[PDB]
């Protein structure tokens, strides 16, 4: 486990706000996180576009199963590790590779669950605004520990621990160690 | 001296030509380095491949040969730049060494770290032009940037397609993408910056720039874009029925098979000169051979793709000139008075028939666009009807698509800077009533005023033109450096110092009015732009 | 004094009231002189006849009674003057003695040859108003002209018709013509000139003027016409469906016999109060009871009639105001912003259904008149949508018909002078954003500012208002004297001295922009006027 | 029997030009004129509207028959006295009364002839501009003697004999006495 940030009672949210003049857009998305919790329903990682754009990326645990749901503009595509229980209290790592509409999810060394959506789907994640971790505002606060957040060449917890000028943690989210 | 720089495929020898003017530093020119394998035989009608390494040092001192073309034939004269149509002989002087082996590019290094790179995508249309006509040496010596002018396959050899898999098409776009890849992975050796590469072109070449934005092939190759007097949504930007003209050319050339693959092979068996000289006339205000919507380079029509945010946030600098349809009124441009009403109505009806031609309704559309484009305060002027016809062509073909694409690019929080050009070079044959026509900003961008009149531009350039050119290349080089035409270098030798260029917000369509008297204006021809974008679709 | 004059029907004794202002001479008022027999019995719904001679001297000192009218009813509130509806309770003071024998008139004689006469036709709509409101005594003593006002049958008693010979209609027009005949054959005794009779009016009364020009009956009675804010070709000037409203009224009042003669005979036996006080609702932007095209007084459709030059070369002085549809935007006059976006395409849509209602196509007309009447540089202003709605109504109902009539009267070589009124009196109940509304020029023409505020006009008049009233009064009196607004009397007590009011030629539509900054402009709202006259018919 | 203007060899013409600001338009027309001639084909009285308007009134002798043709806007309504010959050298007087489309032509003491054209017709004679007597410019020169040209309360020949400013004489027009 890398830089471990804990989520205690009451929850919280850590936000990375991209600079207004340097908002990135990308065809392919990459995600990786090592989480430890027992919450049946929660939201761990949420990525939002700017104002007026419906594209979003959401990592959410529903009924104890973690899943990735992204809306790139046409429709929501959701992939879930349905045949696996993850909220056992241990440290579980997950990776999520996105390319166009296609998406692959890997858990530790367990077999990868892939998804190749049919039909015409959009491929661009337009003008990402903030990285949201904690999911309290959506309605599913996350209580647990998080480590090793990699997102398209960005290590969020690392530069959060490095006291970057565009990171804000509101709540009781404490650094482990 | 004769500086030698080692590339990733070999070593090249440049020159150190010194400019005529005084304040401009020496420029090192690597005229003629290659960037792809020459598509001569079986590789013809195929996407380009990486070049072949050479042993030793290769001369880069003479201008490379141009790609095959037919200047003295049947070309679309309505979309070509005015300075290219007027000086046809001086233009054909440059295209004399035409050969199928032409995939070469020229770099102009000057003599706050690595210098930015500016690629120039030339081409008034897709059937003519070469990169040797624009001596991008004053621009490099002024803005401390590296100007790169390329040569790509044009016309039949670069854009022939059948819609099928036998001939996908868009080989010119793939050549441009290969040149961008070569610049990205080789410009570090020349002192350039592979992370600040801009692409800027005029005319239909600028269309390529726009078509290079909606393509996943050019993802990280370039960072910015400057599309002047060109869009990917005008009538003559892409070709929507390529088979109808490919079959016509094949039939006229001698072999018209019913199978695409064997017809493509038969065409590959022909010589590069025989099929270039052949005359295939397209429908008016359209193109015969050009970019084709296939699914690989251009996934769908550029109008649909750019609406649903299929681009990767490129800083953009769009602009238009005031009157560009100067060749729309050319059959009635040498008269004491303008266009008589019996001819104004005829021209408008022909316009509607050629462009829209919608059988659903035309007696309503023709009347309303006749009524809109006439000044009723001076209805019986006659002379000021050429002005309204010129405005009609300029508004439909250039101003409206440029404003639409600027709004669409600015609706996804990507910077857009809009400019309008009013000043023009005072030529000899250019009419007094006419104003800045198509491609009449290229001399100012390239520093022609600061180097003297050339064979392509025979105008007399005063001190006003020199100052305007200095300011224009200052803006362009500032955009190349950082993406904001105001921050790097303050304006200096004037009304150009106190004007601050502002972004193009969709709600408040702010723009800058480049000319004798600049101003940051608020809305450009909002009435006619809104007419063409919001009313005509309802008729 | 207490002067007495000998008319052709007897002698009438008049009064000599002196005006309040110190720059005006005494005025002799003869109020209540009859001009026709009183249509009470079988003479109802019949054209008027000449009066009956009376032995002795008739006392003409008290204002005559008004015609029957239901002020507290369903009056058309769009066509009425603004000051009438604002001071509706104060206006009802003048109309309180409503009697069926209202056919009277009143002259205001003043005290370089003989004196001209100016008859005033009143009526904002065809069912209200009386001539006692406009005390034309200030105008008489200023321009040395004889101002005459009258009372004519209005509403059902005046314009009821069915189509056949049972009830032709237009009895109010015939009463006006009878009054004109009385002036023609009896004004010599009073000191007037029976060959210099101007006839002017504002609102629907002005329409009567434009129907007294195309009328065979009034050939030599008058020579000049001043039609301010009124035409005979607008939507609410004549009634094209008289039988429907007549039958509905007959059914409502108590007897609707299937034979027209029987129903008319039953109506003739009913008292005026029980049939005036009915509630017959016309379609929006139309009238129920009004002038009807029969063949006697109005030979044919006024739009068709005046295109073929069916008039006798009368000098004309037409005018409009800046914004007259102030009561079109009435549901959105007490809002901080203007109108909503969904509330702008609702008023326009209702406008289209009420007026045009064509089944051939209305999704083309609505879209184009919604695109034309909006400011594209301030697309989301809000207030500049209330402004454009007011401009839309003013252009359709008041400006386009006025320009059409002026052009069709100046095509046949008759001197037409066009004017536009911009200044207005700052009232209490009117919005600040508003401008000179319908009927807001009447106080200046009648000299109200030079006498002080009255019950009908409680506004505050400054020196500018008095100067403008004097200027417009001088123009009107000069037109009455010689048919040329600037010939006899130069401007006196300013920018009005050096401006020369020019004619209205159909090629260069010159007009005078009457206001605080007068200047002879060249074209009044050319774009919208041409849109309503030349494009809308094509759609 | 009043003032007499006699045409001579070649031809002549009398032109009355109404003032530009006092051109009359009338629904009723009256034209009385005494003539003496022996020409078979000629035109005597021609009244035209202003420039552009096609309104006209023309009195002409053709094949020994005298007739008036007027255009009020719809069609050229022409009434001709056919059952008589007038160019026999004897003095004649002709009267023409027009109201709307209806016309009445009388010569000497023979019974009048009435024209009542059918259908909807225009009435107003718009903006009379000039009176042409003799028709030298019309194409048929007139040779003879004319007297007492009465037109809607106006006597053109009477005014001509007193050196009227608006009256123009061109050709071989001679005055008797
Ligand atoms: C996504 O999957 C489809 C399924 O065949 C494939 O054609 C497409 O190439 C994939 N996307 C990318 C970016 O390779
Ligand atoms: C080009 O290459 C030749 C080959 O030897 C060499 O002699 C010459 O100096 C080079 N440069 C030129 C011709 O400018
Ligand atoms: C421009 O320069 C040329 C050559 O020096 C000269 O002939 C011409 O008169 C000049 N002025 C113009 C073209 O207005
Ligand atoms: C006429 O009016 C005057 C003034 O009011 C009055 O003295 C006189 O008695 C009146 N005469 C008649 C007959 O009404
Ligand atoms: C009119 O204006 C004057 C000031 O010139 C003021 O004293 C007076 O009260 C005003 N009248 C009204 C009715 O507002
Ligand atoms: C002409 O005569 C007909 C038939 O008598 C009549 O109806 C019509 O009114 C007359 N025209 C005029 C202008 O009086
Ligand atoms: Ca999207
Ligand atoms: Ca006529």
């Amino acid at each position: 486990a890398g830089t471990t940030y804990i989520f205690s009672k009451g929850g919280g949210q850590i936000t990375y706000k991209w600079p207004p003049n340097d908002r990135p857009s990308t065809r392919a998305d990459r995600l990786a996180i090592g989480f430890s919790t027992v919450q049946k329903e929660a939201v761990l990682v949420r990525v939002d576009s700017s104002s007026g754009l419906g594209d979003y990326l959401e990592l959410h645990i529903h009924q104890g199963k973690i899943g990735v749901k992204f809306n790139v503009g046409t429709d929501d595509i959701a992939i879930e590790e349905s045949n696996a229980i993850i909220n056992d209290g241990k440290y579980h790592v997950v990776r999520f590779t996105r390319s166009g509409g296609n998406a692959t999810l890997q858990v530790d060394s367990w077999p990868v669950i892939e998804r190749y959506p049919a039909g015409r789907q959009l491929t661009i994640f337009n003008s990402q605004a903030t990285i949201i971790i904690g999911g309290k505002e959506q309605g599913q606060p996350f209580q647990g520990q998080l480590s090793g957040l990699y997102y398209n060449g960005l290590k969020v917890l690392n530069m959060a621990a490095e006291n970057d000028a565009n990171i804000a943690i509101v709540g009781n989210v404490r650094l482990v160690g | 001296r004769f500086p030698v720089v080692n590339t990733a495929y070999g070593r090249v020898r440049g020159v150190r030509r010194e400019l005529n003017n005084e304040i401009l530093g020496p420029v090192v020119q690597f005229l003629g380095v290659p960037y792809a394998t020459p598509p001569l035989g079986a590789r013809r009608f195929q996407p380009p491949e990486a070049p072949a390494s050479w042993p030793g040092v290769r001369n880069a001192t003479t201008l490379p040969p141009a790609c095959p073309q037919n200047l003295h034939g049947a070309l679309p004269a309505i979309m070509l730049p005015v300075w290219f149509t007027d000086n046809l002989e001086a233009a054909a002087t440059y295209v004399q060494n035409q050969s199928e082996d032409c995939l070469y590019l020229n770099l102009y290094v000057p003599t706050s770290g690595k210098k930015p790179v500016m690629l120039f995508l030339h081409g008034g249309s897709y059937m003519e032009g070469t990169g040797n006509m624009f001596d991008g040496s004053v621009l490099a010596a002024y803005g401390n940037v590296i100007v790169v002018t390329l040569n790509y396959r044009l016309g039949v050899l670069g854009f022939l397609s059948t819609g099928d898999q036998a001939a996908k098409g868009n080989y010119g776009l793939l050549d441009q993408i290969q040149a961008l890849r070569w610049l990205s992975e080789n410009i570090a050796h020349f002192g350039g910056d592979p992370e600040r590469i801009t692409i800027f072109g005029s005319g239909a070449g600028a269309s390529c720039v726009n078509l290079l934005i909606l393509s996943h092939h050019s993802e990280g190759l370039f960072q910015k874009a400057i599309a002047q007097s060109g869009t990917a949504i005008s009538s003559w930007s892409v070709n929507y029925q390529p088979l109808k003209y490919t079959r016509l050319l094949a039939a006229k050339v001698g072999c018209d098979r019913e199978d695409s693959t064997e017809a493509v092979e038969c065409l590959r068996r022909k010589s590069s000169r025989e099929l270039v000289d052949q005359d295939v006339q397209p429908a008016r205000y359209h193109i015969a051979f050009g970019p084709v919507v296939d699914g690989d380079v251009v996934p769908d029509d550029p109008e649909i793709l750019m609406q649903q945010g299929e681009f990767l946030n490129y800083d953009m600098l769009i602009g238009v000139n005031q009157g560009e349809g100067l060749k729309f009124v050319e059959d009635s441009a040498e008269s004491e008075d303008g266009v008589s009403a019996s001819a104004f109505d005829f021209t408008v009806s022909n316009f509607v028939d050629n462009l829209y031609g919608y059988p659903e309704g035309k007696d309503v559309l023709r009347e309303t666009i006749k009524f809109m484009y006439t000044d009723w305060a001076d209805r019986d002027n006659g002379e000021m009807r050429r002005k309204t016809l010129l405005a009609l062509f300029t508004d439909h073909q250039w101003v409206a698509p440029a404003v639409a694409t600027a709004k669409l690019h600015a609706d996804y929080q990507s910077p857009v800077y809009f400019y309008t050009f009013y000043h023009h070079c005072q030529a000899e044959g250019r009419p007094e009533w006419a104003d800045a026509a198509h491609g009449d900003e290229l001399p100012y961008v390239f520093g022609v005023p600061m180097v003297g009149a050339t064979d392509l531009f025979p105008c007399n350039f005063s001190k006003n033109d020199v100052m305007l050119s200095a300011v224009v290349m200052t803006y362009w080089t500032n955009f190349a450096k950082t993406g904001d035409p105001n921050q790097p270098v303050p304006q200096d030798t004037n009304r150009f110092e106190e004007v601050v260029w502002s972004k193009f917000n969709s709600k408040e369509k702010q723009y800058l009015h480049i000319g004798l008297k600049p101003r940051v204006r608020d809305n450009y021809r909002a009435n006619k732009v809104a007419f063409w974008l919001e009313l005509v679709p309802h008729l």
